[PDB]
């Protein structure tokens, strides 16, 4: 969740697993952030859906 | 004709008109800030 990435950052003493789950969710970050701004959604229809 | 080619010559469709794209700036509004508890200091007005 958004939770327990932030447990899984500020440690700087993580498994590989840890920094791979971290890793995999800041590129689904940057693919939501692709999907948004690509598409155009100021939000008001994004945050709706 | 005599050779084929047609008398009454051809029909020509009118081709479609290119359409004037449109965008809009949907809006938001969000909550205003609201106040705190107010905590009394130490101080007088002035210093406050």
């Amino acid at each position: 969740t958004f939770d327990d990435f932030m447990i899984i950052a500020a440690n700087r003493d993580r498994s590989e697993n840890e920094t791979s789950n971290m890793v995999a969710f800041c590129q689904v970050l940057g693919q939501l952030s692709l999907i948004v701004r690509n598409i155009g959604l100021s939000e008001n229809e994004l945050t709706l859906l | 004709t005599i050779d084929g080619q047609p008398l009454s010559l051809s029909l020509y469709a009118t081709p479609a008109d290119p359409s004037m794209l449109l965008s809009a700036a949907i809006t938001a509004s969000q909550g205003g800030g609201d106040l705190p508890h107010a905590v009394m200091p130490m101080y007088r007005f002035p210093v406050i």
